[PDB]
């Protein structure tokens, strides 16, 4: 079984 | 004893990020009820205007009455609100609005089939004229006095580019607005900030002296332009609390579990104000403290 | 005016699931039979293992009202302190009688000898802690 | 049907469809970068312009005061 | 007079009713055990007709200038027999100078004890009864008064009427005062706090306060001054005749330096305090919640609650000893207070938990 | 079977078999309206 | 099924919760379709809005 | 939060994560039963993108209330998850109108409610009497078991019942009495059945 | 009119009293519980809401004597509307800046 | 349908609307089901003693009604009992009868049951003691009077409800039947 392949915010003001 | 003088002598502000759309400013020792009191009067009770009470002379449009007269009303004006009166809302209709407590859109838009198409173009805008209609074909046809006040002032919305609507060939609009003054708690149409929250600054308090490359995956797991390292002593540091969300991602590995307690300080009150196109997040603050102002003074006017 | 005086040796302290409050050990080094245990808010006062210190329990302090301008007390001579009641006195064997005390919820409980803790009795008593 | 009115925070997200059709077609990119490059940073925003379907040409060229 | 559709199973063991409404129920926390939420529709639709005294003669000289317009209001007035005079089609003017006058002078001798009588819409004081089909046992109708509130169009219960309930329902509303005194007095809910099936308690808070209640009176939490009075305050509101001492009291800080802090269980305390009636001793029990000690580590007795003269000073409180367990604390105080004081302590937790899980809310995540 | 020996026919006409019962005759307080017997019925009022 | 398919991670569901989902997508205030300008019907419920889920099963898009 | 626990839906949490990842991200977020093994358990899944994307591992994002403005004492447990709606949109309630002279069937009609028996044997337990009296309600003297009010010329209206000028053959005893009205039509129909019993009509 | 009085909660020397206000909420009674408790005269303070769907305020002053609650209210009022009046002199300076 | 009639007279009988009788008693105790969860709650009793005190207030309670003579009945057959609570169930006779028949037990105080006295008799032989035994005792048979159920009571229908509505959850599933 192989595994779910994978995929390859600011805070306010900045 | 706590006084005025000593809330004046202890209470700053720090604008960050003033802007025409947005500001960013702080407040510095203030309590949580004032600050969660302006935040509140800011989203809801601060006045702007909408429209409602729109008339339709026909439309045969695919987007229902309902559905289109909704999202009419929902839509961001320019007008300022100090330039416009309350409604009584108790008179007849034609004494129910005047020229300066009420302004008029109209729209009245038709969609035919230009024959001059491109052969095989899917495109709108070439198969037929007025296939779209935006925000910008609202029209502001003024009455009385209106011609005069708002010659530097052409009510137009705040953003002309949303999209209303949809037509086809053969499908005509046509209505009528009548823009009022808002309240906001009556709906949410009439608001004129999108959002006006706060987050108290966050606090950062380090036990231990975080040092070596065990400091620079510290330095990791906040966002970059918080934490510092002292090259004079290879020691992680805070270097902006208010660049870091907070995530608690520290809290996940257990090196740094007993070395760092995630506190969070009391009188450090963020601001971050977006607005519509109708005033500036300036304009409405002050009209927001101003409106608490008016309420206290109302409130102990008024006899008991 | 007091009722009981000694310092006790915090043997232990132990949160115990909490983010306050904490338990606390304590051990008086006088008597060879006198200990207390009791959990306090180590917020309002850090306490560690391994310390010496001050506790007295007094019938008052010379309705409730918050500080005022020239205002005295055994309170401003001592840190930490707790109000609250008693409950529950037992023989736990010849000269040796527990009192329990609770201070909204914060129990303590105290061991000793009939003829120390005579004063003792269930009634309203400050708990007052120093350094 | 492109919600005017973002349902949460509140931004205008109306305009911004036909915007985000241009920069998803025309300019080979990505949802997340065209959202970020139309200027969305919350997802009570984005949720309005990434998911929508536009059931207006399929629910619009049954018109019926036109030849078919 | 057939098998199950017969005449009698039909007409004659069960009949429609009038001055009845049935609706679904949204469940609302801000109002008392002992009351209903009523929508403004069924207030100018529901009314009682009410006879016309010298002493509330103004109270419905206004009702009748209302009308059917706006809540409380008068439909129709009964002069003498019958004559039923509507007010639906009336002015404002037309029922001005004409229902100003409802103690008309001795006008003939035929009828002279019957005065006059005016339909009146239903008011807060009133009761009504309330049914939800199956009824398997008679706890499943109760009464409960009138409120009246200026919202949207749904009926209104306290979560603690659930348990017996077992939760749409129906209203039942009648015209006269011996039903009244017979539903406010006898079907009353705070007069059936206990099931006859085995004696056990079935009404009180469920989970939401539950919940709260097991994180307010935990050792760990602790109140400033300003908390400690804003949530006696909003929990009581004496002003409500809930207290009778016409001014709150409170009591000393647990902790007074370095400053003053109170405990969940002092709130709880201050509470049971302030509800129980003057010139009467405090409760004092002792019993068992359903968390072992070991869950709050080496040291803790929490798994038994000790009261003492109306004072929690010991353990939490929990499912057992409130909410519908036997020999709880709430059980105890209506065994001491009678069954209206239990009624108005399970509202007043109610109202506790409701503000106080507001301030500090309760969450369940996936790293739980 | 149990219903028979019952003095007052009315019950046993309301439960079932309507017709047998009511032959043999030739709650019954709320059959003719008649105020209740039971709790605040189970006596009297006067002056 | 399709409708069961169409439940997002009915793995980590309980079994009668699976059914009462089933049992109530039926029940949705559905989009009934797009002919709707010429479809006299004695009830549709439409609604007037919708976006794809976010967390959308596969085959929700194949089907 | 409390429905959970006897629900035990953990596809809610799940899809709330996995929801919050995706409108981040800008990617859609695939639920498929039977591709996650406890090996890959999706909530390692989701919480390494919400990671990557600088929010919270476990969701929980930290919240203010709205009402005094302080921070709630844990970070909330906050995503977006898919909302449908339901057409089961029903209230209904009469004085007068429509109706053996009982309220007539039906919401859409203005009718009643019934009582049913099970109704009247909780009004019944109660002991409330006046309670059962009126939610079920609000005569021959001499044959006592009708016929009556017919005036003549200017005259009051009296009776003439049969089954009994003055009293022309039949009588002149009878009086009102309060009775349901579903009692004339049980009247009539025993009176066709053929079947007659001694209601014993009480003096006055 | 907006603000009222409860005779029936009243103390008869008027040093605790409740009032009760018309057209408001969480945003004005906390702002006011604050301002209030701040003076150290008053003994109790705090607001209420009957239900939320109704738009009142019951707000209750229980001072510690010599001061009439009502003169308690006001004097909270005027603290509370220089300190919703100093923030926009100190907000109008950093906006010079 | 059965029971829709039956219901508890005057005297502590039970009687139907013709007055037929189906027991002397409720249960041989008389005592209200809904007011007897506490009657064995002796600890709890005792605790909160004056506030017990006040609510069942013996001051008016002594005005209409006496106590000697029930309690002298009470204290013989008890007497008797626990001479001859040995010989088995065939070889015992009735010299005294149980006080509830003798006497009206919601008029004469002292008139409880069989087992109300042994309980209340093996809790109070427990020492540890305002605390007056001889006021306890008062107390608790004033309670004991005042737990009686009202003449007017729809028991029966109660009964009956108690038997069905619970059935309902009875049982769903897994020799008799
Ligand atoms: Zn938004
Ligand atoms: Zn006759």
């Amino acid at each position: 079984r192989k595994d779910v392949p994978k995929v390859e915010h600011f805070a306010t003001g900045y | 004893e706590w006084n005025v003088e000593k809330f004046k002598k202890d209470f700053e502000v720090n604008i960050s990020s003033l802007d025409a759309r947005e500001a960013n400013f702080d407040l510095i020792n203030i309590d949580t009820s004032i600050a969660n009191a302006f935040r509140r009067i800011m989203i809801s009770e601060v006045p702007s205007v909408a429209a409602e009470y729109v008339y339709f002379f026909n439309n045969t449009s695919v987007i229902q009455d309902e559905v289109l007269a909704h999202r009419i009303g929902l839509v961001p004006l320019k007008v300022d609100p100090d330039m416009l009166t309350w409604v009584d809302s108790n008179l007849p209709d034609d004494e129910k609005f005047t020229d300066e407590n009420t302004i008029v859109l109209s729209l009245n838009v038709k969609c035919t089939r230009n024959p001059d198409a491109p052969k095989g173009s899917t495109d709108p805008k070439e198969l037929y004229n007025n296939a779209h209609v935006y925000a910008r074909d609202l029209k502001f046809e003024p009455q009385g006095r209106q011609s005069t006040t708002f010659a530097d002032c052409p009510v137009v919305p705040a953003d002309p580019d949303i999209l209303l609507a949809k037509l086809r060939p053969g499908q005509e609009i046509s209505l009528k607005a009548h823009c009022i003054l808002g309240i906001g708690g009556d709906h949410a149409k009439f608001s004129p900030v999108s959002t006006a929250s706060y987050r108290l600054l966050p606090q950062i308090n380090i036990l231990q002296p975080i040092k070596g490359e065990s400091a620079r995956r510290f330095q990791k797991c906040f966002p970059p332009g918080v934490i510092g390292i002292d090259e004079g002593s290879d020691e992680a540091y805070v270097k902006d609390a208010r660049k870091d969300t907070v995530s608690r991602e520290v809290l996940r590995y257990e090196e740094f579990a007993d070395k760092v307690k995630l506190g969070r300080v009391r009188n450090h009150f963020i601001f971050n104000v977006e607005s519509a196109g109708a005033m500036t997040p300036e304009e409405i603050f002050f009209k927001s403290v101003r409106i608490l102002k008016n309420k206290a003074e109302y409130l102990k006017n008024c006899p008991i | 005016n007091t009722l009981f005086d000694d310092i006790f040796q915090v043997s232990e302290v132990d949160p115990g699931r909490y983010n306050k409050v904490c338990r606390i050990e304590a051990a008086s080094t006088t008597q060879d039979q006198c200990k207390l245990t009791l959990d306090i808010n180590v917020e309002l006062f850090p306490v560690a293992a391994q310390d010496s210190l001050t506790v007295t329990i007094a019938s008052s302090l010379n309705s409730w009202r918050p500080p005022q301008a020239g205002d005295r007390s055994l309170a401003d001579d001592y840190d930490y302190v707790m109000y609250g009641t008693a409950y529950k006195f037992e023989e736990v064997s010849k000269d040796l009688i527990a009192v329990y005390y609770s201070f909204g919820g914060l129990l303590m409980r105290l061991e000793g000898n009939y003829r120390n803790l005579n004063n003792l009795k269930q009634e309203n008593a400050y708990l007052l802690i120093r350094r | 049907i492109v919600p005017v009115r973002c349902f949460s925070c509140g931004k205008v997200v109306g305009d911004k469809w036909e915007s985000y059709l241009n920069l998803l077609q025309e300019d080979e990119l990505d949802e997340g970068t065209a959202l970020s490059r139309l200027g969305l940073k919350r997802y009570c925003c984005r949720r309005m312009i990434l998911t929508h379907v536009d059931l207006i040409e399929k629910f619009l060229r049954y018109n019926p005061l036109e030849k078919r | 007079l057939e098998k199950k559709e017969g005449l009698f199973r039909k007409h004659m063991m069960g009949k429609r009713v009038n001055y009845a409404a049935r609706s679904v129920i949204s469940p609302d926390p801000n109002i008392e055990t002992n009351e209903i939420g009523v929508p403004p529709v069924f207030a100018v639709k529901l009314t009682y007709p009410e006879p016309v005294t010298a002493y509330n003669i103004a109270e419905l000289r206004q009702a009748v200038i209302n009308g059917p317009d706006k809540w409380p209001g008068a439909t129709q007035i009964q002069n003498e027999d019958g004559s039923l005079v509507s007010l639906i089609g009336m002015s404002v003017e037309q029922r001005k100078a004409l229902a100003n006058q409802l103690l008309t002078p001795s006008s003939n001798v035929s009828t002279h004890t019957l005065n006059k009588k005016v339909y009146r819409h239903i008011k807060n004081r009133d009761v009504v009864l309330m049914n939800r089909q199956p009824t398997l046992h008679k706890a499943s109708m109760m009464g409960h008064k009138v409120r009246v509130l200026p919202n949207e169009k749904t009926l209104r219960l306290h979560y603690a009427n659930t348990g017996a309930y077992n939760a749409e329902m129906n209203m039942h509303f009648p015209q006269n005062e011996n039903a009244r005194a017979e539903a406010l007095n006898l079907a009353n809910t705070d007069s059936q706090y206990l099931t006859p099936t085995s004696g056990s308690p079935v009404r009180g808070l469920i989970q939401d306060h539950i919940s709260a209640g097991v994180w307010l009176t935990s050792k760990d939490s602790f109140f400033t001054r300003e908390q400690y009075q804003q949530y006696i305050y909003g929990c009581i509101r004496p002003e409500d005749g809930h207290t009778t001492r016409s001014k709150i009291v409170t009591l000393p800080p647990t902790i007074f330096k370095p400053y003053p802090l109170w405990t969940g269980k002092q709130i709880i305390t201050t509470v049971l305090l302030n509800v129980t009636p003057p010139d009467m001793p405090g409760i004092n029990l002792i019993s068992k919640n359903k968390i072992k000690n070991e869950y709050w580590g080496k040291g803790s007795l929490e798994n038994e609650v000790l009261f003492k003269d109306g004072a929690l000073l010991c353990g939490i409180l929990d499912k057992s000893q409130y909410g519908a367990s036997k020999y709880g604390i709430v059980h105890s105080l209506h065994e001491v207070y009678g069954p209206e004081v239990a009624a108005k302590v399970l509202s007043v937790l109610g109202r506790l938990f409701t503000n106080y899980i507001t301030a500090t809310a309760f969450t369940c995540g996936m790293d739980d | 079977q149990g219903m028979e020996t019952s003095t007052s026919s009315f019950m046993k006409m309301s439960y079932e078999t309507t017709c047998q019962f009511l032959t043999k005759a030739v709650s019954a307080r709320i059959v003719v309206g008649k105020l209740n017997n039971v709790g605040t019925g189970s006596f009297d009022v006067l002056a | 099924s399709i409708l069961a398919n169409l439940t997002p991670f009915s793995d980590f569901n309980q079994s009668p919760r699976n059914m009462y989902q089933c049992q109530m997508g039926k029940q949705t205030m559905g989009t009934p379709g797009v002919a709707l300008c010429h479809r006299s019907d004695n009830k549709l419920y439409r609604l007037q809005t919708g976006q794809t889920p976010i967390v959308k099963a596969n085959l929700y898009d194949d089907y | 939060p409390h429905a959970f626990p006897s629900r035990m839906t953990i596809g809610m949490f799940v899809e709330s994560l996995a929801g919050k990842a995706g409108a981040l991200h800008g990617i859609a977020q695939d639920s498929t039963p039977w591709i996650f093994n406890e090996d890959d358990t999706p909530a390692d899944y989701f919480g390494e993108q919400l990671a990557k994307a600088g929010y919270n591992y476990h969701g929980n994002e930290p919240m203010y209330s709205g009402a005094t403005g302080e921070e709630l004492r844990a970070d909330i447990y906050v995503g977006v998850v898919y909302y449908q709606r339901l057409r089961h949109m029903k209230f209904q309630v009469r004085s007068t109108g429509p109706v053996t002279m009982q309220p007539v069937k039906g919401r859409k009609r203005h009718g009643g409610i019934r009582v049913g028996e099970m109704e009247r044997d909780a009004l019944i337990g109660h002991g409330t009497s006046f309670l059962l009296q009126d939610r079920l309600l609000n005569v021959c003297r001499e044959c006592g078991s009708t016929q009556q009010s017919v005036p003549r010329i200017g005259s009051i209206s009296t009776v003439c019942c049969r089954r009994c000028d003055s009293q022309i053959v039949g009588g002149n005893e009878t009086t009102t009495v309060a009775i349901p009205f579903v009692l004339k039509y049980l009247d009539s129909e025993l009176s066709a059945m053929g079947i007659r019993l001694r209601y014993n009509v009480e003096p006055k | 009119e907006k603000i009222k009085l409860l005779t029936q909660a009243t103390s008869e020397d008027g040093t605790s009293a409740s009032f009760q206000i018309v057209e408001e909420d969480h945003t004005l009674g906390n702002a006011l519980r604050y301002v209030i408790m701040k003076n150290p005269d008053v003994e109790f303070c705090g607001y209420s809401i009957p239900h939320p769907s109704e738009n009142l305020l019951n707000i209750r002053i229980q001072t510690y004597g010599e001061t009439t609650a009502v003169d308690a209210l006001q004097k909270g009022l005027k603290d509370l509307m220089d300190l919703c009046d100093v923030v926009e002199s100190k907000f109008t300076e950093k906006i010079k800046s | 349908k059965q029971l829709e009639g039956v219901h508890v007279s005057y005297d502590n009988s039970i009687r139907d609307a013709d007055g037929t009788l189906v027991q002397f008693m409720y249960g041989g105790d008389a005592i209200d089901i809904t007011k007897e969860s506490h009657m064995t709650q002796f600890e709890f009793c005792l605790d909160n003693y004056y506030a017990l005190l006040k609510k069942y207030n013996p001051s008016a309670l002594i005005e209409h009604l006496d106590v000697e003579s029930a309690l002298k009945y009470s204290k013989k057959t008890l007497k008797y009992r626990k001479k001859h609570s040995k010989e088995p169930h065939y070889k015992q006779s009735v010299k005294y009868d149980p006080v509830l028949a003798k006497y009206n037990p919601a008029k004469y105080l002292g008139s409880v049951s069989e087992n109300f006295q042994d309980k209340l008799e093996s809790f109070l032989d427990k020492n540890s003691k305002g605390v007056n035994e001889k006021k306890f005792r008062a107390l608790m048979q004033l309670k004991y009077m005042r737990s009686l159920i009202n003449p007017g009571e729809a028991v029966g229908i109660i009964a009956s409800q108690s038997v069905g509505e619970p059935s309902t959850q009875m049982t769903l599933n897994t020799n008799v039947t």
